[PDB]
């Protein structure tokens, strides 16, 4: 791809999400989602192989279906309210359709079935964009419509995403599917706290984006898309194994790390609202996520897998890859828990 | 700036005419003295009913009848 | 109403003439895919959407916001021209130019 | 030629619109009595 | 509410269930998707014309334009799928199960 | 994250199409302009939670302007009782509801 | 019967959607969506939307479904379809029978069964079409809408040229 | 809710202006000149009251002042007016520009026998002022009392007592 | 009484299409240093009747068509759309006086490519489908400049009303302020009707499976389209004088101009070789479309800078 065309297309992805974040009219929300999907299709077809075309076709079909359901929810809102303000919806059917549409755009279970396929089909940088930047616009729409979101629907989606994303990553050896099921479980955690305190939704979103960007940046820096190619990293770059160790222990939510910060605050907001069974079962279900994170830490940092002879050639060459913000992201994804009360800046 | 223009006029006169007509479309309404009259004629066209005002007692510029002297006039449009 | 009658009359005359032409002589016994055509059809579709944006201009010239209207009209025709210029320079208009 | 004739057509349009404006109070009074007539007839038949 | 809205919503749900139950062709899925768009156009248009909501009269055009651009993108994806397998069958798009 | 860039910069990107009671071309009113103006001026500034309970009358009047469900239900009742009385023969329509009176103006 | 003309056109509209959504072949599906687009244009025309209905003909049918049938003719060259078609047809005519015998129905929303002429306005708009004026205001009031739509169409040109190249 | 209050069929009886629209369009400019005051009283009442039931009597004055307009044409200038509205009536769009000499004869006969001057281009579209004796409607939308607003923020902003109070943080 | 008006529109359409074939064969005769048909009728006037009777009793070609339904629908759609393009035409009064008649004609002419597409797919021949796809791509290409030229011209009209376009041209023909639009319009209508030098359905570098009857139906739809686009070009750029008390002056005047413009189509097919397919694609996308966009900008900005914005009504 032409680098100028790449810059214009990435600015258009950003512009679509920004239009979603700044607009007061529902048509401009829908336009921001259309602009974002249209611009992100070439980022997925960047390398021109049949797996990327299949991933882009599956992504197109799910996001287009969600976009039509979103427009039907907008149109039903216009029936029962005569207006277009991005605020609470004025019909429970429109609220259900918009919550379904946003759950499809997020890839929350049981609309999760595209996220491991599309994440596996595309390069690591475009899957980084898919799992971090593409969550931002539907979460902002969920933020603004929460006075009309049905509680049982959003909590069903939340627990179903956490359980399905926990069990889905246990069977995986591909790193992109591991990050995709990890994404599904973390979005379940974000929507579970949404009607109680959406500031903790924003906190979980930001910490998830930092940790996921860290893991994708490590995978890009080591050119690893499988568990077994990530297991060669100790014989090539031993600092990278320490970084994937601390970041995966943080994504499991183990204190004293920063990824313990969201779920703890989420439990802290769900028990104030007298929900005790639900954050309990959510936290116990997240042990599945920690189990396959620990599987990756065993294969990468805590043991030394056998290498190959040709690795000795790669000892003679330094990493020329721009590992953009990787030390900053690695520090923020691990050492941020003593600054947990900084979350009030999200209020 | 002069050999280039003659070169592109010899090779591609369709594109030279296209960019010339488009440039005259862009810059000439800012240079026309009659662009103001377009706005004046559009705002002088009465699509709606001129809903009258309650005479509170002190409105010297608002007429009491259409044939009164005060009020907006269209002599500029009859004359031009 | 007169329009529905006229459409029904034209459709009835056309169906009657087709029924004659398929059943009057019954009395006697007696590809590989081309990317280029798809690209010109999609270029038609995109410029046709741009035309759909341009179609309310004879009504849009009647506004009292003429500086804004003229700016946006010239900007839409300019973006249609930039679409054509990008289609030109990236060899999209080639072998069916 | 189109400049002169479109300016004349705009003046003719303003004359048509002011004929409309001068007729609108009579039409509005007739429309009001028309709709109140029809609502009163519907009200009496609803009562019976 | 008014009786035509029932049928336009039912048309949307019929094209929704057509788009949510594939048979074989990706083109038939794209046709059901654009049928969903057409019904959204008609429903938006009938609301906006009934309400005499003047500025929203430009809304369905925008809804048309974006979605037809979306449709163009879909056709291009189909063509690239059809440039891989010879058909646009959805059962050929299963490499990402593993 | 509704970053309110439009209020921050003072630009009107999309507030103009948002409601029917906004400024329209040629001052064309919506059919529910008065009801929407009443519901917006009621519910302004008091928050959505207080607006659900304190502006219910204006919002029900405005929803009934928008969809005319109570009006059509009443016309259903009148027309159905009229058809029943025509079938029973206990009513006859007047000449002005049959087309024999040569309307007003 | 003629007071129900928008309702009759909407019945034909749903019948056309059951036609193509049962998916016989994408060419017959294209034909069913064409007939549906024509009758939906007729519905829009009967609510007074002349320009929006002509946009359905010019842009949806004459622009987009032409490209659909074109791509289908370049790519292409039952019992489930017929059963699905009669299923949707019987569901639609049961809806018709219920809302005509009761003058009210409730599938998900409550629907009146009177002719949909009843909801209209009883005045005039003077010397303009209100729908034409609201579409004309895209250039005066819809500046940001023009910007985002034209930018999305330019990006759409660029995106189609990127993904169809294969390089 | 309440019973709607409609005026009776006797209160809606008035002597109608039973002339066609070409007659009205031919007489329109002199009608807007001569019958200005009750028309503008009615339209002021009609935009202020926002209710036709509150505007009936003024409307009758409109229907009283139009007829006196036409009788004064029928007494003096019936034949040039008839020749003018017939030529207006031929056209499908009812053009003024097709009928300028019949207009000139009608305006000549009206300016001579009645002294009426036809309004210039721009005059009948002016916003005029109307002196009325009816009171201004204090609540034309019939709105009830608005809900009381929430209390605003006031007072000096002091630091948070013992910090964030988040579980064990002292700041 | 309205049905009489519909019949006096559409049956003289069919008669004028029947005698356009005679006019074409005679004019292409006398421009090729020979005579046309002058044997069958007096001055050859019974040649279209004899040719119609010959085509109606010719043997059916019996295709093993892919779809029977679209094979029937393509002539029905072609003839129906060819007849409905005439109903808003002001000559001086239209059959259907509609406010958006220009846009109606643009939409109903954009629908006419489905007859080409359905006839090409309904044939078994892959090469008939390839020729149909080429013809559809040609037609949708020149529809772009049709739409934009027509929009640029109607910026001087004020509306989409076809009858207003007579009022627009009372002082001057509209070919005087818009002759570049007029000439690109005329060549674009030439390429719309698959007419020479744009007839690649007759060149060796789509409806061959139809019998003689349905081929005659496609042919008469095509000549109805030719006469109609010449009438529409006449109304659009060469608007005649209209006296409302003598409408036949307008009818005679527009009829003479439309006949001369149809004969100009006949002159053009007897004067030039064909384009190659990429060459008329080059003519559209690289020559007519940049000038058409430039002139569309110019005809947006010109009524604002001259204070010559036409009325809406
Ligand atoms: C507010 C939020 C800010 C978020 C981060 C924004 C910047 C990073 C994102 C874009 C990016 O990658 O830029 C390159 C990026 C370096 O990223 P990198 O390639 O990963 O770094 C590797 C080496 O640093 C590259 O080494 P090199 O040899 O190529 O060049 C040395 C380079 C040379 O530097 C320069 O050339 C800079 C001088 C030119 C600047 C522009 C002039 C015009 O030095 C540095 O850049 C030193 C590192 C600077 C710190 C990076 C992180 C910034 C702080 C992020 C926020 C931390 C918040 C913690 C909160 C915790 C509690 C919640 O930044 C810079 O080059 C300049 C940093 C300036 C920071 C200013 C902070 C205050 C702003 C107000
Ligand atoms: C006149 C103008 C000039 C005046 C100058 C005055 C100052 C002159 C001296 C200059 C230096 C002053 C330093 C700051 C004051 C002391 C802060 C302090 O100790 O807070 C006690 C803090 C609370 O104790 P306290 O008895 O209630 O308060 C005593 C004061 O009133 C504390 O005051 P406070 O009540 O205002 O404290 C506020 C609050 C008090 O704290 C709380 O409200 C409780 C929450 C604390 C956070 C708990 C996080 C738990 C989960 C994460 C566990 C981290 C893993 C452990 C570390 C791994 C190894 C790196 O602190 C925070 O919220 C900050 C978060 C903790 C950071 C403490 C400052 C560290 C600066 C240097 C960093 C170097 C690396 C340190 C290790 C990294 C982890 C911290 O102690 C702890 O929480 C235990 C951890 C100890 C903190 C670090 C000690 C600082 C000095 C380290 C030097 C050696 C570094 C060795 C190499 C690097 C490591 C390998
Ligand atoms: C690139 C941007 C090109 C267009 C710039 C604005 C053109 C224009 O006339 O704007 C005035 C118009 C209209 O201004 P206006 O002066 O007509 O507004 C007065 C109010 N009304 C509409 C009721 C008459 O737009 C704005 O001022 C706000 C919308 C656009 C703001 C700029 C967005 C740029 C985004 C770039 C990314
Ligand atoms: C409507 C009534 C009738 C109208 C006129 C029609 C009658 C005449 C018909 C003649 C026979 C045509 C048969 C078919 C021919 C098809 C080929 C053809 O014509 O190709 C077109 C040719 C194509 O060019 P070409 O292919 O021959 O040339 C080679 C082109 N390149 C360099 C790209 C390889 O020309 C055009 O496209 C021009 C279209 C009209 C342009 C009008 C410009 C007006 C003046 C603008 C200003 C110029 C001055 C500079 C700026 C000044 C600013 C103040
Ligand atoms: C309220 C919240 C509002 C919003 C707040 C902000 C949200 C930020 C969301 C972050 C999402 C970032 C997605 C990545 C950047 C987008 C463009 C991109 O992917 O560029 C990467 C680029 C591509 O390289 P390429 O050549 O394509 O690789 C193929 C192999 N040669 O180059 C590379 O691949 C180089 C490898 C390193 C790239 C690392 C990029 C890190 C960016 C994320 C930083 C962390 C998130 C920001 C901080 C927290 C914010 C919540
Ligand atoms: C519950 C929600 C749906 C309710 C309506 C059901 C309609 C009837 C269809 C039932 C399923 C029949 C069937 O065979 O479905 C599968 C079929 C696609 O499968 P295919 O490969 O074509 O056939 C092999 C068999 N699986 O699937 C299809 O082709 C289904 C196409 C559905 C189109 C909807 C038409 C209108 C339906 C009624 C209104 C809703
Ligand atoms: C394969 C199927 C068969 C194919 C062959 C036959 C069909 C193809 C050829 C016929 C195409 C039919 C097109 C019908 C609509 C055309 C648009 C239209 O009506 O525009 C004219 C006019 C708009 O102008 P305006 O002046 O504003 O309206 C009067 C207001 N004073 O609007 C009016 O005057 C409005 C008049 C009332 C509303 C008319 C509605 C007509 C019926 C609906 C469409 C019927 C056909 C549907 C399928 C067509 C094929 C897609
Ligand atoms: C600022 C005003 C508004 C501008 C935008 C609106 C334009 C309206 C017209 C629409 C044009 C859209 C398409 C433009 C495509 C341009 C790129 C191009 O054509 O490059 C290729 C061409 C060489 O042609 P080639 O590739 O060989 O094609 C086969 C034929 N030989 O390369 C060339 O022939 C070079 C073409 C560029 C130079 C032309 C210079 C004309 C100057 C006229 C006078 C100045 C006018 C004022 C504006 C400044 C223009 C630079
Ligand atoms: C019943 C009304 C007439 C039906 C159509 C038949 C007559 C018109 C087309 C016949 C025709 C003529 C005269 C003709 O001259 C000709 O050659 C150029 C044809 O073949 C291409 C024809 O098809």
């Amino acid at each position: 791809m032409n680098p100028i065309i790449l810059i214009i297309i990435l600015m258009t992805v950003m512009l679509g999400t920004i239009i979603v974040m700044i607009s007061t009219h529902w048509l401009l929300i829908w336009i921001g989602f259309e602009m974002n999907m249209l611009a992100i299709i070439p980022i997925m077809m960047k390398k021109h192989n049949p797996r990327a075309t299949e991933a882009s076709t599956k992504y197109f079909l799910t996001q287009s279906t969600a976009s039509m359901l979103l427009m039907m929810a907008i149109i039903i809102n216009l029936m029962f309210s005569g207006q277009w303000t991005v605020m609470k919806l004025f019909n429970p059917m429109a609220s259900m359709l918009m919550t379904m549409a946003l759950a499809m755009k997020l890839g929350m279970a049981p609309f999760h079935f595209w996220v491991p396929e599309v994440t596996q089909g595309i390069p690591l940088s475009s899957g980084l964009i898919l799992l971090t930047w593409q969550k931002l616009a539907p979460m902002s729409v969920l933020y603004q419509i929460l006075p009309s979101i049905n509680l049982d629907l959003i909590l069903t989606l939340s627990i179903l995403s956490i359980t399905i994303g926990g069990w889905g990553g246990l069977n995986q050896t591909q790193l992109r599917k591991i990050m995709a099921y990890s994404s599904i479980a973390h979005m379940g955690w974000m929507t579970a706290v949404l009607l109680y305190n959406p500031t903790m939704t924003l906190l979980n979103l930001i910490i998830y984006i930092i940790m996921t960007s860290t893991m994708f940046t490590l995978f890009m820096a080591n050119s690893t898309t499988t568990t077994l190619s990530l297991s060669h990293t100790w014989n090539k770059a031993p600092i990278m194994t320490i970084l994937v160790l601390i970041t995966l222990l943080s994504m499991g939510g183990l204190p004293p790390l920063s990824g313990f910060m969201p779920k703890w605050m989420i439990i802290q907001e769900m028990t104030k609202n007298d929900s005790i069974i639900l954050p309990t079962l959510m936290a116990i279900t997240a042990l599945l996520n920690l189990y396959f994170y620990m599987r990756l830490t065993y294969s990468t940092a805590l043991t030394m897998f056998p290498s190959t002879n040709n690795m000795k050639m790669k000892w003679q060459f330094p990493t020329t890859k721009r590992m953009t913000l990787l030390p900053t992201m690695t520090v923020l994804s691990t050492m941020l828990l003593p600054l947990t009360p900084i979350l009030s800046i999200l209020e | 700036v002069a050999a280039f223009l003659k070169n592109v006029w010899a090779k591609e006169p369709v594109l030279v005419a296209s960019f010339a007509i488009a440039g005259l479309a862009v810059i000439l309404p800012t240079l026309s003295p009659y662009t103001k009259y377009s706005l004046m004629i559009n705002r002088a066209t009465p699509y709606n009913y001129p809903v009258p005002l309650r005479d509170d007692g002190n409105m010297p510029d608002v007429p009491s009848h259409p044939q009164d002297p005060q009020g907006p006039s269209l002599e500029w449009l009859k004359r031009l | 109403m007169n329009l529905m009658i006229t459409l029904l009359t034209n459709f009835t005359l056309a169906t009657l003439l087709v029924t004659i032409a398929f059943w009057l002589p019954q009395l006697n016994v007696y590809l590989p895919f081309s990317m280029k055509f798809f690209l010109v059809a999609i270029t038609f579709l995109l410029f046709d959407l741009e035309i759909a944006l341009l179609l309310p201009l004879p009504w849009a010239s009647q506004t009292t916001n003429l500086n804004t209207m003229l700016t946006m009209a010239l900007l839409l025709i300019f973006l249609l021209a930039v679409s054509l210029a990008y289609e030109w320079t990236q060899k999209g208009l080639e072998w069916t130019e | 030629s189109m400049m002169r004739w479109n300016r004349e057509r705009r003046r003719l349009q303003i004359e048509d619109f002011e004929a409309r404006i001068a007729l609108m109070p009579l039409l509005q009074a007739e429309k009001d009595r028309r709709v109140l007539q029809m609502l009163r007839e519907n009200l009496e038949e609803e009562a019976t | 509410m008014s009786l035509v809205y029932m049928n336009i919503m039912m048309a949307f749900t019929v094209s929704l269930t057509g788009l949510l139950m594939y048979r074989s062709h990706l083109m038939s899925s794209l046709l059901c998707l654009e049928g969903m768009m057409l019904s959204l156009f008609i429903l938006a248009t009938l609301m906006i014309l009934n309400s005499h909501f003047t500025l929203a009269s430009m809304m369905p055009i925008i809804l048309l334009v974006f979605a037809a651009c979306e449709a163009a993108l879909g056709l291009s994806l189909l063509v690239m799928v059809s440039n891989t397998y010879g058909t646009d069958y959805v059962q050929n798009l299963n490499l990402l199960q593993c | 994250p509704f970053f309110d860039v439009q209020k921050k910069l003072g630009v009107d990107l999309d507030h103009w199409m948002t409601i029917q009671s906004a400024e329209q071309p040629h001052r064309i009113p919506a059919r529910c302009h008065a009801f929407e103006k009443e519901w917006i001026e009621c519910a302004h500034g008091i928050g959505s939670i207080r607006a659900e309970k304190e502006c219910k009358i204006e919002f029900e009047d405005f929803r009934e302007c928008l969809l005319r469900q109570k009006t059509m239900k009443r016309l259903n009742a009148i027309k159905r009782q009229r058809d029943k009385l025509i079938k029973e023969g206990k009513y006859t329509p007047p000449p002005h509801h049959s087309g024999q009176e040569d309307l007003r103006p | 019967m003629m007071t129900y003309i928008v309702f009759i056109l909407s019945i034909i509209f749903v019948m056309g959607f059951v036609g193509f959504s049962s998916k016989p072949s994408p060419i017959y599906g294209g034909l069913g969506l064409i007939v549906s687009g024509g009758v939906g244009c007729g519905i829009v025309l009967n609510f007074g939307g002349s320009f929006l209905g002509l946009m359905v003909f010019l842009i949806y049918l004459g622009g987009m479904m032409v490209v659909f049938g074109y791509t289908t003719a370049m790519a292409t060259e039952n019992k489930v379809v017929l059963g699905t078609f009669i299923t949707g047809l019987l569901m639609e005519f049961l809806m018709v029978y219920y809302v005509l015998k009761d003058k009210e129905v409730e599938i998900v929303f409550k629907f009146n069964g009177m002719g949909d002429w009843v909801i209209y306005d009883t005045g005039d708009s003077g010397f303009f079409s209100e729908e034409a004026m609201g579409i004309a205001a895209l250039y005066s009031y819809g500046t940001w809408l023009v910007i985002v739509t034209g930018w999305s169409l330019l990006i759409g040109v660029v995106v189609i040229m990127e993904i169809t190249r294969g390089n | 809710p309440g019973i709607v209050e409609l005026p009776s069929l006797e209160d809606l009886k008035v002597q109608e202006v039973k002339v066609s629209s070409s007659v009205l369009k031919a007489a329109a400019h002199h009608y807007g000149a001569q019958c200005d005051k009750p028309n503008k009283e009615f339209m002021l009442c009609r935009w202020e009251e926002k209710d036709p039931r509150r505007c009936l009597e003024e409307g009758k004055l409109v229907n009283q002042c139009a007829l006196e307009f036409f009788r004064q044409i029928k007494r003096h200038c019936a034949e040039p007016f008839t020749e003018y509205w017939t030529c207006i009536d031929y056209s499908g769009l009812q053009l003024f520009r097709r009928c300028r000499k019949e207009q000139a004869q009608f305006d000549k006969c009206v300016l001579d026998k009645l002294g009426w001057v036809r309004p210039d281009l721009g005059e009948l579209s002016k916003v005029t002022k109307v002196k009325t004796d009816r009171p201004l409607p204090e609540n034309p939308y019939h709105s009830r009392a608005r809900p009381e607003p929430n209390p605003e923020v006031e007072g000096d902003l002091k630091p948070a007592r013992h910090g964030s109070r988040l579980f064990f943080w002292t700041m | 009484m309205f049905m009489i008006n519909v019949l006096t529109l559409i049956i003289p359409i069919l008669l004028a299409v029947a005698f356009l074939t005679l006019v074409e064969r005679k004019v292409l005769g006398y421009m090729q240093f020979r005579k046309g048909p002058n044997v069958v009728g007096p001055y050859g006037l019974l040649q279209p009747i004899a040719d119609a009777i010959k085509l109606f009793i010719k043997e059916p070609l019996r295709p093993a068509t892919s779809s029977i339904s679209m094979f029937i629908l393509a002539p029905i759609l072609a003839l129906t759309l060819a007849l409905t393009m005439w109903i808003p035409l002001p000559m001086p009064y239209p059959l259907i006086n509609m406010n958006l008649g220009v846009l109606f004609m643009l939409a109903m002419s954009s629908l006419a490519v489905y007859s080409i597409l359905w006839s090409g797919w309904a044939s078994n021949s892959k090469y008939a489908l390839i020729g149909a796809l080429r013809a559809v791509a040609q037609t949708i290409s020149y529809e772009v400049t049709l739409a934009i030229i027509l929009l640029s011209v109607l910026l001087m009209n004020g509306s989409f009303t076809l009858s207003t376009l007579i009022i627009t041209q009372e002082q001057v023909w509209l070919i005087f302020p818009a002759w570049p639009l007029a000439m690109m319009w005329f060549i674009s209508t030439l390429a719309e009707t698959n007419r020479a030098p744009f007839d690649l359905t007759e060149g060796e570098s789509f409806n061959v499976e139809y019998a003689a009857g349905p081929f005659a139906l496609f042919f008469m739809a095509e000549y109805a389209n030719i006469i109609m686009m010449n009438i529409f070009t006449t109304t659009l750029f060469l608007g005649a004088f209209h006296n409302p008390y003598m409408p036949e002056l307008y009818t005679i005047n527009f009829t003479i101009k439309s006949l001369l413009l149809s004969i100009t189509f006949l002159w053009i097919r007897a004067s030039y070789p064909r384009f190659r397919y990429d060459q008329l694609m080059h003519l559209l996308w690289k020559n007519f479309l940049p000038l058409t966009l430039a002139l569309c900008m110019w005809h947006v900005s010109l009524p604002i800078l001259l204070s010559s914005i036409p009325p809406q009504t």
